[PDB]
DNA sequence: ACAAAAAGAGTGTTTCAAAACTGCTCTATCAAAAGGAATGTTCAACTCTGTGAGTTGAATGCAATCATCACAAAGAAGTTTCTG
DNA sequence: AGAAACTTCTTTGTGATGATTGCATTCAACTCACAGAGTTGAACATTCCTTTTGATAGAGCAGTTTTGAAACACTCTTTTTGTA
């Protein structure tokens, strides 16, 4: 709680946003981005831990995250 | 001494992909034609990407493609991106905008 | 031992683009593209023939398959091509 | 607030856009 | 400004989020959604599951702001990302 | 007043009733009409099922699209559902989604 | 005319039923094209199926499949 | 002596057998696999049923509609994530009228 | 000569709801509900056992497809009452 | 030169196409009928614009700090083979 | 699935350091309320026409059954392709 999620810094909120082209961002879109960025990683997080225990395995492989991914009805190209 | 790929004019592998299809259980049995269509398709899609993808190069003033020009080529084709509507390019970006 | 199409998208690109290299990471994500595309048309062909009760896949399945993932200009040059290759591989 | 046969509170589906804190 | 840093970052391709904090971040997560027993993270699988995550929220905010521009404003808003979430619907927006 | 709230009752009544609010056979008309359009040759038959979970799915879609496009509405701090209230909640849904 | 079969009311109808209190004038245009859209995708895939089966009437079932793989199941005729 | 009342569920684990052996799914299936099905499949139209039978009950009816199929999904969380893509024939929608318009 | 799940569900529902009824479409609609909820689980068992390198699909398959496709407290029952039943039906 | 996958032949099986047949259900028609859509008017209720008041985010410039890069070591975990 | 041998890839730790973040101000650039001007959509009364419902052929086509010829699975061989 200290960190870990201020982590994701102003900055490199900002860059996101940019990058999607926002000219200008109030402040408490900050603390927004830090929940949505959370339960988007808690979604893809479980289902990558599921697969990688499924397999009996204790490391999560890109594989694994790609599954997660691609079942969630996103998927993801650089990593086959 | 002649290869079903070479019989059908393909760069793909037939036997590879008759092979693939006998294994994925998609049916009990798999006819004949079936996997030179399948590598035909395969085939065209892959030209009409990389054809794309050559000319993003091109006038990127690149000579290498790397997966941004990819991203640009199905990104600016309507039915390239309505195919591959669901799909991330790692390290591809996005399309100017705004 | 594995398996992958990295040769085979390297001549098409060398059919299409005769002097254009591939970066490592953009051959990864071809064949990612591959797979996904053929396991696609793959599935749907499945369910088609599951559907019309039948119990094999025949180019027929794959024909339709193609109608009904890709749309329509694709879908019309990706039919030509394979009936095309179909007819050039029986004849023989 | 409503439970199942099983001891499965059944929410509503009140709000998800808005994160929390 | 604004205007030259928007166009320098849509013509990159590098991620924005830091390596390491990321990394943390997911690793706390996958412990508090373990059984127990502790998970190791391939360095690939944590470069694609912050690949997916940068592309989500780049598209997320490039909906949202069109919502901001319906609204007659140029400054986005949480209220913004929250519509977008809703519009998107469940599984897209999630 | 003409009418308190008329508009609400037609609300309340409609959001507690199932049946479809499109007319069969016009929608018939229209599904046959576009169906024609797709084939070349000799039209096709329908099953009275088939055009009914067509229509079917056709209301749904666009009750969940009407749902969808009120909330930009009063998100621009309005009432009245405009054009460009559907236009952007088909674009922010996708092109699946959306069409 | 067989856009124009869908009548104004039956879309007022459709937008009540969403919920909305005020519709604008140009929204009836805009719906009948929303559903032609909507139309075409549907009965396209649904005339594949047919035709891939050896048929020549459109079924419940070829919708069904039609709109299961747009992403949109529907369960009542089944 | 049926694998149903063996394993003390309601629905056929011999036809879920059957169905998963016939679906191309994999070469072979375990002989738990269809028993977890099965009851996996039985308890979630429990769960169903509940509802949309409590969802008829406050409504002053003794059967179940489609109508009253709908709000029991669409009033469960769970249920409503499961099925968010799901269209009900002859199922309305819920009773759902924005604050701003009631005065 | 077409099977439905008619049966069943309404074997359930009487457990359920000792004295309530169900319209015929209110049956097809739990037909088509069942048939649905099938189809997905055994496509991701079926996908798990491939990734796997599995050919069998046996209840851990079932078990972690019930884990990805359902909802937290959904899921969580769900692997309840599977391990109770395969508990049951082993013990016999 | 050698292993591994793929053509090649031949045989057995099986399955999908063709033909014939039956009934069922889709289409086209019709005939009222009446209920809902079309039309026109209006004005209350809404949207748009412009202004001014109130707020706040980008730009700026400094110090602090920590992400990254490299490097090494260890060993935990993943991989391969084999057998019953 | 389990056991044994091998390897490889993740974790942990150290050190620099310079790029990046954080903190404080401010004020120009924004948001917000609203009052008036202008626009328009809901309500309403009347007509009539289009949809609905019930037959009614009637026939075209879907569904079932059979035969069988083609085509595919299986298996052993040869051979060609990607390492050595």
């Amino acid at each position: 709680l200290r960190d870990n999620i201020q982590g994701i810094t102003k900055p490199a909120i900002r860059r996101l946003a940019r990058r999607g082209g926002v000219k200008r961002i109030s402040g408490l879109i900050y603390e927004e981005t830090r929940g949505v960025l959370k339960v988007f990683l808690e979604n893809v997080i479980r289902d990558a831990v599921t697969y990688t225990e499924h397999a009996k395995r204790k490391t999560v492989t890109a594989m694994d995250v790609v599954y997660a991914l691609k079942r969630q009805g996103r998927t993801l190209y650089g990593f086959g | 001494a002649k290869s079903r790929s070479s019989r059908a004019g393909l760069q793909f592998p037939v036997g590879r992909v008759h092979r693939l299809l006998r294994k994925g259980n998609y049916a009990e049995r798999v006819g004949a034609g079936a996997p030179v269509y399948l590598a035909a398709v395969l085939e065209y899609l892959t030209a009409e990407i990389l054809e794309l993808a050559g000319n993003a190069a091109r006038d990127n003033k690149k000579t290498r493609i790397i997966p941004r020009h990819l991203q640009l080529a199905i990104r600016n084709d309507e039915e390239l991106n309505k195919l591959l509507g669901r799909v991330t390019i790692a390290q591809g970006g996005v399309l100017p905008n705004i | 031992r594995k398996e992958s199409y990295s040769v085979y998208v390297y001549k098409v690109l060398k059919q299409v683009h005769p002097d254009t290299g591939i970066s490592s990471k953009a051959m990864g994500i071809m064949n990612s593209f591959v797979n996904d595309i053929f396991e696609r048309i793959a599935g749907e062909a499945s369910r088609l023939a599951h559907y019309n009760k039948r119990s094999t896949i025949t180019s027929r399945e794959i024909q339709t398959a193609v109608r009904l993932l890709l749309p329509g200009e694709l879908a019309k040059h990706a039919v030509s091509e394979g009936t095309k290759a179909v007819t050039k591989y029986t004849s023989s | 607030s409503t439970v199942t046969k099983s001891r499965r509170i059944s929410r509503r589906p009140s709000d998800w856009w808005v994160v929390k804190s | 400004g604004w205007l030259k840093e928007i166009r320098k970052l849509q013509k990159s391709t590098h991620l924005l989020i830091r390596k390491l904090p990321f990394s943390r971040l997911a690793r706390e997560i996958c412990v508090k959604f373990t059984r127990g027993v502790d998970f190791n993270w391939q360095a690939q699988a944590l470069l694609a599951l912050q690949e997916a995550a940068e592309a989500f929220l780049v598209h997320l905010f490039e909906d949202a702001y069109l919502l901001t521009l319906h609204a007659g404003r140029v400054t986005l808003f949480p209220k913004d990302v929250q519509l977008a979430r809703r519009i998107r619907g469940l599984e897209e927006g999630l």
